[PDB]
């Protein structure tokens, strides 16, 4: 059927120049129109772009004329996005999109997405995490029942992966999603909850990967 | 410089299937478009031009189609001679192949025989120290094998070789070879390769101590 | 009296297919001028097959 | 029919040169353009050079240009391929090809092939290889079926062949493809499935061969 | 003037592939978009595809897209259909055509349609026909008329020809259109009135011809 | 996907008559719409676009008219040769055509005549059983034939065939075949088919008993 | 600058066939398309047929389309019309003329015309004229002037030549455009008006010249 | 393999005519097309090159048009030395020729007279049989000879034979031989040869008793 | 890499005619078109004529079209410009440029420039420069810095070379662009800072070297 | 002729500065546009072709955008190395350039130095009279030099001159020169070049008597 497939994206930092792409195939990209729409938690969904099949008309939304500049290369089924001047909350994840087919005087959305490229404009470097223990005790124990974890702090970019024991361990398991600070670092927490009788004698450790750095670190966890 | 790709790399079908594969160009090459089949260990030979032209000598079982970016090649009743390697070729600008898609014999399910070899006292005595581990008679072709001394994952020290699909019962066999220096190697005591197959409910462990 | 931003961009299939006869009949001045390495590199049958003279 | 036969292919040390060549009959080779096409693991098919039939043009691919010489002797209908300053990436199985007939106005390729000739770049020296035995035990026993085999480590160059009691034992014999060593030797591994049973009665022996170097061993394979 | 000759149609089995080719002449063919154009008795007339003057464009109806592959050959004013993975639905008769010359911002369509070509997808095998007799008898007569017929059933495929005592008998001959059956195999009758004063004397033979699998049958039909 | 609908399916009409037939299609298609002529084993041919301009070469008696969701073909003076029938065809958004309509001879009324014919007994050793009805020169085509065998009405086991109207008499044939197997042949006694038709102030039935 | 010279026009007789050609220079006559445009009294100007640079593509007016022939020979720089079939209405002037130079999506026209070759469609055969004498008298007077003529009747093809006294007598000369008659020969007048006090001792003699026909006729008008 | 096609055939014309007659290939051979003219029992003799060339010594009424795949030879007026075969040639790539067109003198129509001929007893004394069926002096070439014996149409076991247009009344002779063994011979009574002649309102049928 | 060099130009009396050639190295000539451009400093870059690989077609800009013809030798590796007629507009840097390779349907320019070539159109005849000083003084003199130097006027052609103290005094020299005068000569002028103790006592003497004359010219500036 | 328009005709920034210049075109010249770099004395280098492809070798620093009628010209991050003249050029039809914009090295406002050199004896006895105003190291380039002869404006009798940027410290120099006939330079006294640039407050006159 349909299919889009997005390139390009990456960390930029602002003021720098970033081109994504978009290749098609399923159909005759040559004879249909394309968007490009963002989509950042902050504001939702915001169409970016528009361009005709010929590219004889392009549209741009407002907060992007005049930094953007979307173009289309029939002869290789592509669609692509020059990104200029870029803000820091233009930090999005971004799908290209192919109108749909209807009447000669409907108006006229999309119909078919991509699978989207992630944008993130930051100028934080890039570091790996800092791993620090989440130790259980008295404290955090109700009944049976006591909870673990590891704090993986202050790095960048995303994303991080968690695992517990290689794998092993997944039962229980609550990586929270990402948060980004004040000092542009991003910051998760990761949670277990395991049984009491278990404490002391069942060896726990966390083991975060972070691909952009390539850090691997495996962080022993032990009560109090 | 026009970059080919053909999908898929690999195909398993049976006589009598029928297959097809698909060939894109990085930009247009309008419709000067060639496929080539090869056999292992011998030459390649012309099959089709101008993405739709039979060659002479071609049986009809075999067809092309496509023009601009997507092509298509179609054997409409698979025969036992056409299990080879495909190759689409663009002419337009220079000339440059695609990777090559290679016709599998599809068959039912075969769990590998798992073996493991120690290394010589001779290799050893020679300052050398090879590991061998061997997957025979299975299939897929799709396996992991991950080498572990002491319980520690090896990276970067070993070699693998496949055999081509065996003629009489289209299964293939894998060896590992994890090399090691004598030193490294009398420096350990536990030296494993595990197996990991779709046809296998659970990881073979395979292993030996070093003296034993 | 402005463009409709949302109106039909794709492309009319029922358009115009036949040729234009009041296309450009020129030469492109600006076109390919350098030789095509995948040109006919065999000699020609019906050639010249006589002298100068 | 049409028939091509390469000839010159061997061993060559890097940065040395080699003239390859390639002999045609069963057609008017003079009425024909040729290309040079070779083929290895790392690259697949990569088209090297293309000749035309008088010689007046000649193209090369980028990766080559200015260190490879396309030429031809109608006169002896033989196509030629001066190679100077050969690197690594250069050891492939070369073929010579023939323009197929066409149009006037059509684009070209090939149509017949040649049988290929195969160049190693290496800085290796010739050396014999060193046959270990594999020895079968009850490590490696599962039932009544036991495996046993020979490593062949170290040599330079290819090829070397290996058989089993001079011939006679062929039924489950698996000789894996030779890898290619860091330093720059070949190795490969045979191994062969035998009944339990037949441990410390049946003699197996594997037989190393390596006429470039009239290399010769026999080495028996004996259970532990 | 225009004309339009079809050809390549024929009885092929679900799944497989045929190519049809349309010959133009009469007109600049490299000038003119094309069409073809099916008509079946269950659907009536179904657009299929059309190209345009150079090929650019192709556009293709939704219950054939991804099947059925247009193109065409200026060089030889040459209009082809290339038709894979037949269904049995896909039997009809073919038919090319042109499109008429218009104004530069028209909607277009076809003004002379080719001769047409029948396309007949069945997994029957080449059979030759069964002629029954329809003998005429008192319950079929009604004063001095008499009607008597053959039954000819269960060939494939079609047609199939008929006449009477070698086509000296035509007055009153009506040989009813095909039907095809369940089995896959087509039948149809041909029935004759005659004068009731003529049974018992005049000898009355059916001719049956099927070329396709060569057969011949001449059947006599008496009275009761 | 637009649909197109034609009235009337069948029209009779005589030489000379007005003639005045409908399309309509399922959205607005603004005035492309185009009316196509076909006669029976022949091409079509072209007769009207943009709904209302002639083409070159086609009588004047011919019109056309209708604008959005209505179209009208019109024949001022029908004569012999315009006996064919008729599709529109919108192409505003892809192309697809009507049902068709064909233009009938009008003439008076006349009942069929009926025959009826017993399997043969060679097909009867064949394995078969085929029993036909006969409906010979008839106007109008309209008739209803009615198997009963041991007075039960027969379904989905007959096929009907019916001819053009003949160029010298304007008459309709029909044929009714009645397919079983000769168990189910031999496991009844009375066969016959009922024929009712505006012609006949009776239903018209013929019948026979196997053996008889 | 550009020049265009036709050449090849003449008197052909209908149903027969006539080759007309184009000699272009000041320009690169390959670079450009051309046109053949005719040009009568009962039709004005009428394009005939049009060719691209290198004669791929080729048009022609419905009127003469499948009857002329539009082609062109560039190493020649010159452009030909092959006319067969000719009836009575193709009689004219034909000019080829050149596409000027324009952006590419523009339509296109002509800019530079030929110089112009008359084309005469006639049965009729080479005749020479009758000269008769339109007679000065008391009836051809008003006041001081008289007016006198020679009636140049049934001439074929054109043109004729007429002089007064062997061109001594030019003032108040008025030659009258030929014009074709019933018969297809051509007729014309020469009239000339002088003071009636010259008549009888002034000479007066009308010098037709015909070179298709090689006629000479000095005919003297005398008054009654 | 370049095809070339021509048409007509063959053409029955008159002299003064205008003869236009069309080749057309299979691929486009841009302008590189010849006309020859060959005369029976004589050599083929060179018209036209490059499509519309003048041969030197060809006079002027012979003229050629066409590019592409579609070419014409035009002679303006027909003369009585013109009367031959004509085949084009491409010579784009390699060499072929059309069928070739044969310019008949088309003259008034003129029944055949027919005659039969037995074997004679020599020739069944050595051990064959032909009977011999003569057409004499028809126009124009198409007819048909049907050999019946005792009423039985045959097939495959006779040949015909043409001549050439007679110089003095362009008028046709055909002989048709029906060969059969001595035992099949005499196997039978009745031979007769019917004939077809469009000129022929009925056929003409003569025959003979084996023997008499 | 690509190399190209231009030779031929110089000095030429308007209406004279002048031969420039480029010769090509690095890559095969006849392969691609190649331009001839032009830079002067009235007009900037401007586009002169354009060749095919095999000179089939030429174009050439309007101000010299009639006047110049390009032409090239595959069989040399050269490419030529032929110009006659010359006017004095056409003083400036004439390039040879190679086009790059590209696909068969875009347009086509050039990326690698030759070197360039200077011609110089004018009527001046060959003529040595008057040298007059630049005295510093009192006016001339700001704190310890004081400036002198050398007017070179009145010479043809060019170039001049200017040096100071034999080249032993470089820092603080300012040679100035030569201008053209409206009497067709050229002039400029040489300045340079020195400290302001050092006037009256250290010589200064300027170098003016002409080699198309021959012109070696020691010049002291001394104050007033 | 498509005329082209580049701006700005000259920018001053620095090194690490975002470069963006513009390119116009009379009309739509597609995106067949190219940029080419020109180091003064030295052939000009192709970076960009298609408007917005890289020219293989350039790096990454540059980019380019646009369509239609409007192209820029993007340098990221300026370096040392990119101080030069960019010139645009279309080649959709023919080939015409644009005028050129120059990247010049950003400093601090310097006010000039001025000094005046009289006429040589040498230059009157010669019969003419230059007289020379000379502005050192001053920045930004634009400043206005005016003649006044016994406090009498001069106009059409004087040429300016302009050095390229200093390697070393990035200022410029002008020289201006003052031609005169020996008759009207003895028929003065007063000999003034006045000079305003942004750098000074108010403007500098330097001046000199003729025989002082």
């Amino acid at each position: 059927q349909v299919q889009l497939v997005e390139s390009g994206g990456g960390v930029v930092q602002p003021g720098r120049s970033l081109r994504l792409s978009c290749a098609a195939s399923g159909f005759t990209f040559s004879n249909f129109g394309m968007h490009w729409i963002r989509q950042s938690p902050g504001k939702g969904l915001e169409w970016v772009a528009i361009i005709w099949y010929d590219g004889s008309n392009t549209y741009y939304a407002d907060s992007v004329k005049g930094r953007f500049t979307i173009s289309r290369d029939n002869s290789k089924n592509t669609l692509y996005l020059q990104m200029n001047s870029l803000r820091a909350e233009d930090t999005a994840v971004y799908y290209c999109a192919k109108v749909w087919f209807g009447e000669s005087e409907d108006n006229y959305s999309v119909d078919v997405w991509g699978q989207g490229t992630t944008v993130t404009v930051s100028s934080a470097s890039t570091k790996g995490p800092s791993v620090f223990p989440l130790a259980p005790s008295s404290k955090s124990t109700s009944g049976g029942t006591a909870a673990l974890g590891c704090l993986v702090k202050d790095y960048f970019p995303e994303p991080v992966t968690v695992s517990w024991n290689s794998g092993a361990l997944t039962s229980g398991v609550h990586t929270f999603p990402a948060v980004l600070q004040s000092s542009g670092l991003y910051s998760l927490s990761s949670v277990v909850t395991v049984p009491s009788s278990s404490l002391g004698t069942q060896t726990y450790i966390c083991n975060v990967n972070h691909k952009p750095s390539n850090t691997k670190v495996d962080k022993k966890v032990e009560p109090k | 410089d026009i970059q080919m790709t053909q999908s898929p790399s690999t195909l398993s079908t049976s006589v009598g299937d029928r297959v097809t594969i698909t060939c894109r160009a990085s930009q247009s090459i309008s419709n000067w478009l060639a496929w080539y089949q090869q056999k292992p260990g011998k030459a390649p030979k012309l099959l089709i031009y101008k993405a739709s032209t039979l060659e002479s000598g071609v049986p009809s079982r075999f067809s092309g189609s496509g023009s601009g970016t997507e092509f298509t090649l179609t054997i409409s009743s698979l025969q036992p001679d056409d299990f080879a390697t495909y190759y689409c070729q663009q002419y337009s600008s220079y000339w440059t192949f695609g990777q090559g898609t290679k016709l599998e014999i599809k068959r039912t399910v075969a769990a590998p025989s798992v073996f493991i070899f120690p290394p010589s006292d001779e290799q050893l005595k020679s300052g050398t120290a090879s590991v061998v581990c061997l997957l025979n008679n299975f299939y897929p072709r799709e396996a992991k094998v991950q080498w572990k001394v002491d319980n520690a994952l090896q990276s970067g020290n070993s070699q693998e070789s496949v055999t081509e699909q065996d003629s009489k019962d289209s299964t293939y066999s894998l060896s590992s070879t994890l090399t090691l220096s004598k030193a490294d190697y009398e420096k350990h005591k536990v030296y494993a390769c595990e197996v990991t197959h779709q046809g296998l409910s659970s990881p073979v462990t395979k292993s030996f101590n070093r003296g034993e | 009296p402005n463009a409709n931003p949302n109106a039909n961009p794709n492309a009319n299939p029922n358009a115009n297919p036949n040729a234009n006869p009041n296309a450009n009949p020129n030469a492109n001045p600006n076109a390919n001028p350098n030789a095509n390495p995948n040109a006919n590199p065999n000699a020609n049958p019906n050639a010249n097959p006589n002298a100068n003279p």
